[PDB]
């Protein structure tokens, strides 16, 4: 699911097509919370990536603040865990998001 | 300004991927790269039977395991041998979001 959502979503950044972006970013965001909430920190990860870049094209102020606080419960939860490159992809994507948000 | 590149960004892993046309990496984790010049990589290493791959993102300005990148322009990552005495190493690097997802040994033919 998540691989088609990543080629629609690029289709419609390519295309112009907001509304789609919209969408997709609204979908994004629910399966952000699902993980998030199920302790499945990769997988958060992994969509707010997207999430991020969604956001960032329709210029989603609001959204892209909302995935920074996530992003940072996520973080304050790894610093404990050990897990390296989940740890260093979380502080990644902050530092991303920290341009825009 | 540009967004960057979204990569597999598992660092070094055990791997299943052998004697196959492609692989999945099967790296549960999906970064956006630090910087908008940076590519996904991927890195394919036998040793004996211990097989590694390596999901990064790398600025292609840079050699990585003292290689330089070829076509790192291109959307697909299409994996190349590299001469690394005692092992089997092969890379790729690539363009488009989660391409080091999807490691391309061979194709396959409409025949």
């Amino acid at each position: 699911g998540l691989k088609e959502l990543l080629k629609e979503l690029n289709k419609a950044i390519a295309s112009g097509d907001t509304e789609t972006v919209r969408r997709i970013l609204e979908e994004l965001l629910e399966l952000l919370k699902e993980a998030f909430e199920k302790g499945d920190y990769d997988l958060a990860i992994s969509i707010a990536s997207m999430a991020v870049k969604a956001a960032s094209y329709i210029g989603d102020t609001e959204t892209l603040k909302e995935l920074l606080e996530i992003l940072k419960k996520i973080k304050e939860k790894l610093k404990k865990e050990g897990d390296e490159a989940a740890l260093k992809a979380v502080e990644r994507n902050i530092k991303v998001v920290e341009k825009v948000a | 300004m540009k967004f960057p590149q979204l990569c597999k960004f598992c660092d070094v892993r055990f791997s299943t991927c052998d004697n196959q046309k492609s692989c999945m990496s099967n790296c549960s984790i999906t970064s956006i790269c630090e910087k908008p010049q940076e590519v996904c990589v991927a890195v394919w290493r036998k040793n004996d039977e211990n097989i590694t791959l390596e999901t990064v993102c790398h600025d292609p300005k840079l050699p990585y395991h003292d290689f330089i990148l070829e076509d790192a322009a291109s959307p697909k990552c299409i994996m190349k041998e590299k001469k690394k005495p005692g092992e089997t190493f092969f890379m790729c690097s690539c363009s488009s979001d989660e391409c080091n997802d999807n490691i391309i040994f061979s194709e396959e033919y409409n025949t």
